[PDB]
């Protein structure tokens, strides 16, 4: 029948690993890296872009700094395609918990939701993991700012800075230096960009390869307000940090 | 036995000079019975507002409908919807349930960001789109309200005598009615600000 | 309501009065009940509003993606047989009353449905509350082998008839022109016989008027 | 990793071998077929091989009367050229039903070709080792061959040709059109064309035919019908008074 | 409604009214009730006129499906499309239908099915609203193997008379012959028919 | 009988490789060179014509496609996925947008549409990716002129100008040279032929090659008149001459 | 060769044989033997009962499936017990639906019927079962094989399971002797005991191995065991 | 490379189907059956191998009627051919009640046609191990087939498969030859008796039994009957005559 060619993507290893699992993960090492940093006042987003031309247009391009709620933003590490079908799902998901409830969905619930969506193609249904890393950046007004990761696996854990996509571990060692618990988000959004221009695979980190993003409580207003970096915006931060 | 008629309310929007304008009632009753006072029936989304008449637990409901598929619009075009599109998704919302309808009667008023024109919109339990360049009414007095919009209103009002007007012909129609009054709430909407006025009216 | 259609030498037209009810009550005083199904297909719709509206954009828009798969200009033998079953489909729930005409590579047509789903082929029909006062219009001045202008003209007559004659009717005349070689032409409110005299009075409020409790300015911006 | 050849998936070529296997099928029949364009009608010669003496002639047939309009001629095998057949007769029957008029020839082509196209991206459905040239007179782009093949594709011709010997047909098509100047044969008689179609076959085969080696099949205005022993008999006595 | 099938020497003709009424108000006076199903097959609709063209439609679709797979169907199968969606819907349509063919083995043929969804074969049949008032005339005046000129006029002056004093039935008398021929179109206006 | 490929036919490899979405890559490579062009004030998609037999008509083949009034598309690489693609992108324009909001969808919503469709064909149990790569170029009121190139794993990317197929790195590396952010529909044209002409071994004339623009509206190719807000199609395929007339000044 | 065309019953090899209806065969083979045989009044059913240790009972290898009709089993008993529950039913329908006692040629069409879906379709498994069906109808007595490919033999005599080419061997030597058996339930029977013994080389039938059954002109099927067969060893 | 026979619905690089070839084998291992077309209706006659004394005479009847009209005639896998025949005898029933009239033979034909190419695409089922011939008369003549397990099937006038069909094609076209003016019903059952019994040389080793059926306009009235009693042994005799 149709045995012969089923890959089995939901079996036990002998050592007890999911193949399609560790395939999926080894899939995202080698996309754009993404950065998210928590400080004591918002939290900083960053994105280096993987493959760019001079003729790609930047101003109405986004890869990886997608908009899920109005208070929760999310940095993407893998295939892009298979990002946008669970952040659909998940700006759905948000929709109804605040038609339900009349209120904003807490930044976890949102969180498990996706990665409980990420573990079920893990366990059955015989087909492929989605090969995404998210980073989750949001506020609710019962932790306040948190910063979330997902996997393939259908994992989730809480970060104060956390880095997917192409060299974790070199990127991972250098915010476990320079990080501090009473950083300001100026100083997170320095930290972010010196992190991936010493990752860079490329020659120089510029404004054409980087996706930026804030989610920061402005003290003249009370609320909560999302800002996604535009081109100019993040050419401007570039030569301020001292990377020009 | 009419769906129409068990919790009373109306709805009236106007055109002006660069202006639109779009009030209703606060009256939430049970029959004869008078419940609450605070019953707001206009909502917006953006800078397009929506008024709601009919049963109650319909208004609720569509409003919470309509805030979550303009929340929905605004992440995948990247931008707030315009009066006139928002009117097509009310349209075609309403008549998804044709043999299972919302027993209401909406009110779109907006000016589109675009072009400045202003814009109203009403529309039937079914969907049907009325767009008339004047007044939009709607709800238990919409009789008393047609032929109060038919006699007051005259074209090209500015802010502050559309203001006069929609107010007028909203609390003389609200008084030849049992089921609506229990004081007003006014808005009055141009292109870069929108007042909100709570008018002082009859309370029988 | 009150539509008509008539067919010409080289074509034929539709007409349409303004007027929307809620029972006795007046809605819209210039409404449009002359729709477009195709460029060169068009429909005047009876009854029920809302299923007229749905039942012509749901077939327009199926007709747009059949035009699009066949690489060939819409007929309206299609249109006709794509509303007949739908119609039929719903026993006639969706109360939609509709006269269809338009032209096409094989000619010029004109027909009428019924909500049951049932379908008629003539050179002259009248729909509406204001069908037999039309009817009688046609009945009594319509030839074989009428030109453009007189095909206007008859059909403009038939309108007035029902706007004069039948209370579900009023307001202004919509005419529909299309001719077999040209596009067609959409007249909207080719007569306007029914405009309201200028008031006895203006009754402009003087400025503070009304009674506030309270005022507050409202957010839009996010 | 070897199972690439087997179901309709990309080989490391970008490759389907399957569907190309597919193609490979359908010359098993042995069997040549031209389709040529008069002024206002389409013909399609196919042969015509019965080798057992005990089949009955009048069964062995590889044209199909589609709809009152429409007809096709098909090479591969019988089974799935059958499949095929009774598919597009009830396309056009719905097509008839659903949109008041009858189903074009271009049209009926696409919807075959659309479906040929899913048995090449799903696994389950093997595609049809066959090719399908479709032939008629529009009321509206007159005389028309559309032929489908197995990867879904399919287009218009002036003339064309399918087969073992399908080369040696077509270059023989393309060079009277080269000569002609024009896209079609310039004939008001049916009966003609037909004799065109015939003469040019065997030109480029190289072989004589008697009224029992040759599959005639004629689409004119509003109707689509094949021709008998004794209508090709006719035809071949026409051809013979000329060489 | 006055529809009727009548055979004769050289095959079957099929006769019908023009009237198709609202209640009191003709909303058309020019209507088809003869309907084809097949190049020589033709039927007679009576009753709703949204049920008899939707199983018109569909026989016709049948028979053509018929056509490219098995050949020219009989005037039998003709008929026993029509009284399979007749008798299987039987709670759900008011559809009267006379069913009339030519073949060329069988000469001419007419099948009447009523209300109920039964088929019953007849050398001629009558239906509509206005067919009661035939009743006692075609049964005196009918012969079998009539000329084509005696049907016609057997017809004619048949829903003639049906047309008087039937209020739903009027306008022409259209016709449709059915022979080896082929198939021909008649039509008589008020001012011949009236006064016979 | 039933489809039993209840599993998916792309799987990860060790490396992390995604093997069908690859190989599906390669068919595009192996097809014919297309490109897009974004001006100023229109967009210009372009292809050549490869007739696989002379006597087969090229005009009943369009490469290039409309999907909206005012969005139109072109591919490289296998042809009936394509076809099978339009007249998916043409009804998802429709079911997911027209019918709820009275109006054509957004140039980048639609080709978030046709990239759905296309991921799915990489996850979903018992079917192959489709083995195109789509340049989609169209216009809407609130983001202008935009130009967007789709890939068989489903991933969109915004273009200023671009090239699919054959001699893609070539063609690419001479638009890079060309383009700048101030060009005019007519110079974008006038590139577009020099670019494609590279690619096209053969005849170089209006009949081998395809050529579509969305720049201005089109009242005459509206079919009405009488709705002053109704003012015709932005997408126009240029014919034989239109484009024969353009090789003169090349 | 055979290796790769086993996997299931859906592959046919190369010699156009079915491999998994093959292996469904040789559980017959394992299972023990049966005999059937008849007359023109009298159906007989004499079956050996396995025993998995000298503890354990004698497994049932007769089931009644009608008044008039029963079936003896070889092979998987589980397999049996669903085709003789599906032949339970089918007498069942007939007597119901048109008052009629199903005929034992139609019954043997249903089982044939029956075993072939399973040979065809993918995911299903062969039947691991042979059956032996007797009853008397409207057409007199009657004996039937059923085998597992969907084979369905009418016959006068025959044996089924371990050994039983020794009984098939001696009833087509009787054949002219028992088929005249008539009016006689009790020769018939010893003519089976008979008949069952010739595949004897282990052990000798006694009183709780024995299972014996008839149906026939005027006797319902009655499946006899123990004491009820002791005056036939 | 290799495997090509394993799956059902699979093209090998020449563009074959071998599990549709082995069905075949499977056939030729058969029993020989055959039909023979006369001047106004159809004979089929078939081999019956006596295994052993055991089986009852003229009882294990291989024939099969559907309809009224059609007579079926099998070799192979006789599971496979039952299989056949009740989808055909279904088939045949669903032609009856939509349009009235019996099913004609060459509408029949296509009917078991299109089911039998039906199982060569897919991998989940199994191609027929039977060639099926089958034929009666309608309204226009009588008419003969011979169905194959690739779903090919052809009208015939004399029709032969199994273990002696080359023996029996041999004999068969030496009738077409001799009669061209077309055998009569009665001499059609003789002969049909004759070419079983000189084909059953290729299986000579083992005892058999005859079985002859019949579909004529005028001997039996257009309805298909078995051949019985007196008309059997005139066949059997008129066979034994010719054998030496
Ligand atoms: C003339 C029809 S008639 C019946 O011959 O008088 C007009 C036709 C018309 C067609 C298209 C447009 C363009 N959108 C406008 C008008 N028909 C009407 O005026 C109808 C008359 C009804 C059938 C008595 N009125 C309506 O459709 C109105 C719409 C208003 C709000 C603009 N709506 C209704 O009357 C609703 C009917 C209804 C009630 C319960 C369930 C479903 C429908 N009632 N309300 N509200």
């Amino acid at each position: 029948g149709s045995r012969r060619y089923d890959s089995r993507t939901t079996i036990f290893s002998p050592e007890g690993r999911l193949y399609q699992v560790e395939y999926a993960l080894e899939s995202i090492s080698h996309a754009g890296t993404a950065i998210g940093i928590m400080a004591s006042d918002g939290i900083v987003l960053a994105a280096e872009r993987k493959v760019t031309s001079t003729l790609l247009e930047q101003d109405t391009s986004t890869e990886k700094l997608y908009k899920l709620n109005d208070k929760i933003a999310v940095a993407v590490a893998g295939l892009t395609a298979d990002a946008e079908i669970l952040i659909n799902t998940a700006r759905i998901h948000a929709q109804n918990y605040l038609k339900t409830y009349n209120e904003d969905i807490p930044v976890e619930i949102l969180v498990r939701r996706l990665s409980d969506i990420k573990q079920g193609y893990t366990q059955h249904g015989g087909l492929r993991p989605f090969g995404v890393s998210f980073i989750y950046a949001g506020y609710d007004d019962r932790y306040g700012y948190q910063l979330y990761t997902s996997n393939p696996s259908g994992n989730y854990t809480g970060w104060k800075a956390i880095s997917v996509g192409a060299n974790t571990s070199a990127a991972q060692t250098l915010l476990q230096m320079d990080y501090k618990d009473d950083m300001k988000v100026d100083d997170a959004i320095e930290l972010a960009l010196k992190t991936l221009s010493k990752t860079t695979d490329s020659s120089a980190l510029t404004y054409d390869r980087l996706e930026f993003a804030t989610i920061r409580k402005g003290a003249n207003d009370g609320e909560v307000y999302q800002k996604i970096f535009k081109p100019q915006e993040i050419k401007d931060i570039l030569v301020k940090t001292g990377i020009t | 036995s009419d769906p129409s008629s068990i919790n009373g309310g109306i709805v009236v929007a106007m055109t002006g000079k660069d202006c639109v304008a779009i009030a209703c009632d606060l009256r939430l009753g049970s029959q004869s019975l008078g419940v609450s006072n605070k019953f707001e029936k206009i909502f917006h989304y953006g800078h397009v507002f929506l008024g709601i008449t009919g049963l109650a637990t319909d208004v609720t409901t569509l409003n919470e409908m309509f805030r979550y598929k303009t929340n929905l619009y605004k992440l995948k075009e990247e931008r707030a919807i315009e009066p006139e599109t928002f009117t097509q998704l009310v349209s075609s919302s309403l008549y998804e349930r044709r043999f299972g309808p919302y027993f209401v009667g909406p009110v779109v008023a907006g000016i589109n960001s675009k072009s400045g024109k202003p814009f109203i919109a009403g529309f039937d339990l079914i969907g049907c789109i009325d767009e008339a360049k004047d007044f939009i009414v709607s709800g238990t007095a919409s009789d008393q309200l047609f032929g109060m919009c038919e006699s007051l209103y005259e074209p090209n009002l500015e802010p502050e005598d559309l203001f006069e007007t929609i107010s007028q012909a909203l609390l003389n129609a609200a008084d030849r009615d049992a089921l609506s009054g229990w004081g007003a709430v006014v808005y009055i909407i141009k292109k870069d600000e929108v007042v909100k006025r709570y008018l002082k009216m009859r309370q029988d | 309501t009150t539509i008509v259609g008539v067919k010409f030498n080289n074509g034929v037209v539709i007409a349409a009065d303004t007027r929307s009810t809620q029972g006795p009550i007046v809605a819209d005083k210039n409404c449009a009940k002359l729709h477009r199904i195709s460029p060169k297909i068009w429909c005047a719709g009876a009854g029920t509003a809302a299923d007229t509206e749905a039942v012509t954009q749901l077939i327009g828009s199926n007709i747009e993606l059949h035009s699009l798969y066949t690489s060939r200009e819409p007929r309206v033998v299609s249109a006709l047989q794509m509303l007949k079953q739908h119609l039929f489909k719903y026993q006639g729930h969706i109360g939609a009353y509709l006269i269809v005409a338009g032209v096409d590579p094989t000619g010029s047509h004109l027909f009428s449905i019924h909500a049951h789903g049932s379908t008629d082929v003539g050179y002259y029909l009248s729909l509406g509350s204001g069908s037999l006062a039309a009817m009688a219009v046609l009945e009594s001045h319509w030839k074989q082998d009428l030109t453009k202008e007189e095909a206007i003209k008859l059909a403009s007559d038939a309108i007035q008839a029902g706007i004069w004659n039948d209370l579900g009717s009023g307001s202004n005349v919509d005419v529909c022109v299309m001719e077999i070689g040209k596009d067609a032409e959409y007249l909207r409110n080719y007569l306007t016989p029914n405009v309201r005299e200028e008031k006895q009075k203006s009754y402009k409020f003087p400025r503070g008027t009304t009674a506030v409790l309270k005022e507050s300015i409202v957010n839009i911006c996010d | 990793a070897g199972y690439d050849r087997h179901i309709t998936i990309f080989s490391p070529e970008g490759r389907l071998y399957q569907v190309e296997y597919a193609f490979k099928a359908t010359n098993q029949t042995n069997i040549n077929s031209l389709a040529v364009r008069g002024k206002d009608c389409t013909v399609v010669i196919s042969q015509k091989k019965v080798p057992d003496k005990l089949l009955d002639p009048t069964t062995v047939s590889y044209i199909f009367c589609i709809s009152r309009t429409i007809g096709m001629v098909v090479n591969g095998p019988i089974p799935d050229a059958r499949n095929a057949a009774l598919r597009a007769k009830a396309e056009a029957a719905e097509f008839r039903y659903k949109y008041g008029y009858d189903m074009p020839c271009d049209v009926l082509a696409k919807r075959m070709a659309n479906l040929s196209q899913i048995y090449t991206q799903r696994a389950y459905m093997r595609p049809l080792g066959v090719i399908l040239t479709f032939v008629s007179v529009d009321e509206e782009l007159g005389p028309s061959i559309y032929k489908t093949d197995p990867a879904g594709y399919y287009v218009g011709y002036k003339a064309t040709a399918t087969g073992p010997k399908q080369q040696e047909i077509t270059t023989n098509l393309e060079n009277h059109f080269k000569k002609s100047k024009i896209d079609h044969i310039n004939e008001e008689s049916w009966e003609k064309v037909v004799e065109f179609a015939i003469t040019h076959m065997i030109d480029a085969l190289g072989t004589e035919f008697s009224k029992n080696d040759l599959e005639v099949g004629v689409a004119t205005k509003d109707k689509f019908f094949t021709l008998s022993a004794e209508n090709i008999e006719e035809r071949l006595v026409a051809i013979a008074e000329q060489d | 409604t006055s529809i009727m099938a009548v055979t004769f020497k050289d095959g079957v003709i099929l006769g019908a009214d023009s009237r198709t009424t609202t209640g009191a108000y003709i909303a058309n006076r020019v209507t088809d009730k003869l309907t084809r199903v097949h190049d020589k097959i033709w039927c007679c609709r009576s009753g709703s006129a949204a049920d008899t063209q939707a199983i018109a439609d569909i026989v016709q679709y049948h028979l053509e499906l018929y056509t490219s797979q098995y050949g020219t169907p009989s005037t039998e199968t003709a008929a026993s499309v029509f009284k399979e969606l007749c008798y299987e819907n039987k709670d759900n349509l008011t559809a009267g239908i006379i069913v009339a063919g030519y073949d060329d083995k069988n000469k001419g043929e007419v099948y009447t099915i009523p209300l109920g969804g039964s088929v019953h074969k007849l050398p001629y049949a009558i239906a509509g609203s206005g067919s009661t008032f035939i009743y006692g005339y075609c049964d005196k005046n009918f012969r079998e193997n009539m000329s084509k000129e005696e049907t016609v006029d057997f017809i004619k002056h048949s829903l003639s008379q049906a047309i008087k004093w039937d209020g739903s039935s009027g306008g022409v008398i259209r016709m449709v012959v059915l022979t080896a021929a082929g198939v021909e179109r008649l039509i008589f206006y008020p001012d011949e028919y009236e006064q016979l | 009988m039933t489809d039993r490929y209840s599993f998916s036919l792309t799987t990860f490899s060790p490396s992390g490789k995604l093997g069908q979405i690859d190989y599906a890559l390669t068919a595009v490579k192996q097809g014919v060179t297309s490109l897009g062009i974004k001006a100023t004030n229109g967009v210009v998609i372009a292809t050549e014509k490869k007739s696989s037999s002379p006597l087969a008509m090229s005009e009943t083949l369009s490469k290039v496609s409309l999907l909206t009034p005012d969005i139109g598309a072109v591919y490289s690489g296998m042809g009936p996925d394509y076809r099978v693609l339009v007249d998916k992108s043409r009804k998802v324009a429709h079911t997911s947008y027209k019918r709820i909001y009275g109006e054509y969808p957004p140039t980048k919503l639609l080709v978030s549409e046709v990239a759905k469709i296309m991921q799915e064909a990489t996850q979903s149990g018992g079917v192959r990716p489709f083995g195109v790569s789509l340049l989609i170029a169209g216009h809407d009121e609130f983001n202008g002129f935009s130009l967007y190139q789709v890939d068989p794993s489903g991933s969109y990317f915004p273009w200023k100008a671009t090239a699919i197929g054959k001699g893609s790195v070539a063609a690419k590396t001479f638009l890079e040279k060309r383009w700048n952010d101030e060009l005019e529909l007519e110079d974008a044209i006038h590139i577009a032929l020099l670019t494609l002409k590279e690619s096209v071994e053969g005849e170089f004339n209006g009949d081998t090659i395809e050529l579509a623009i969305i720049g201005d509206e089109n009242p005459d190719l509206l079919g009405y008149t009488g709705i002053p807000t109704d003012k015709g199609p932005r997408f126009r395929k240029l014919t034989s001459q239109e484009i024969n007339d353009r090789l003169e000044a090349l | 060769f055979r290796n790769n065309y086993d996997g299931d019953t859906v592959t046919f090899s190369p010699t156009g044989r079915l491999f998994q209806v093959e292996y469904a065969l040789e559980a017959i083979k394992q299972g023990s033997v049966t005999v059937g045989l008849r007359s023109n009044t009298h159906a007989v059913l004499v079956a050996l009962k396995r025993n998995a240790d000298e503890l354990s009972s004698y497994q049932k290898k007769i089931i009644k499936c009608d008044e008039h009709m029963g079936l003896s089993l070889a092979g998987l008993a589980p397999d049996a017990r669903v085709l003789s529950n599906y032949l339970r039913q089918q007498c069942n329908y007939s007597s119901l639906v048109f008052n009629r006692k199903l005929a034992v040629e139609r019954a043997g069409h249903l089982l044939c019927d029956k075993a072939q879906k399973n040979t065809q379709s993918y995911g299903g498994r062969p039947y691991g079962v042979g059956l032996l069906i007797i009853g008397y109808d409207k057409s007199g007595a009657h004996l039937l094989e059923f085998q597992p490919s969907g084979n369905v033999t009418e016959l006068y005599g025959t044996a089924i399971g371990a050994r039983s080419q020794g009984a098939k061997t001696y009833l087509e030597r009787t054949l002219d002797t028992f088929i005249k058996i008539d009016g006689n339930p009790d020769e018939l029977i010893k003519a089976g005991v008979e008949a069952i013994s010739q595949s004897l080389r282990d052990e000798s039938l006694t009183v709780d191995n024995l299972s014996i059954a008839i149906v026939g002109k005027d006797t319902p099927f009655t499946i006899y065991d123990g004491e009820a067969v002791a005056k036939y060893i | 490379g290799t495997g090509y026979d394993l799956s059902n619905s699979v093209f090998s690089p020449d563009g074959r189907n071998f599990q549709v070839e082995y069905a075949v084998k499977a056939v030729e291992n058969g029993t020989t059956s055959i039909g023979i077309k006369c001047n106004d209706g159809v004979v089929f006659a078939v081999e019956k191998l006596i295994t052993s004394k055991l089986l009852v005479p003229q009882k294990n009847v291989k024939i099969q009627v559907v309809d009224r009209h059609i007579g079926c005639v099998y070799s192979g896998l006789i599971p496979d051919g039952r299989h056949l025949v009740n989808r055909g005898r279904e088939e045949a029933a669903s032609f009856k009640k939509l349009y009235k009239t019996p099913i004609p033979i060459p509408a029949f034909a296509d009917r078991l046609g299109q089911y039998v190419q039906a199982h060569t695409l897919y991998n989940s089922v199994r191609p027929f191990g039977v060639s099926t011939i089958f034929g009666g008369v309608d309204k226009n003549g009588a008419h003969l087939y011979m169905l194959e397990p690739s779903g090919s099937y052809w009208g015939y006038k004399g029709a032969a498969t199994g273990k002696g069909r080359q023996s029996a094609k041999a004999e068969l076209e030496k009738l077409v030859d001799h009669h061209p003016e077309g055998l009569s019903a009665r001499e059609a059952v003789k002969q049909a008796a004759k070419i079983i019994y000189l084909a059953h040389e290729d299986n000579k080793e083992k005892d058999f039994e005859l079985e002859i059926s019949w579909c004529s306009l005028s001997e039996t009235n257009g309805l298909h009957k078995f051949v019985k009693g007196d008309l059997l042994q005139e066949a059997i005799d008129f066979a034994q005559k010719e054998i030496n």
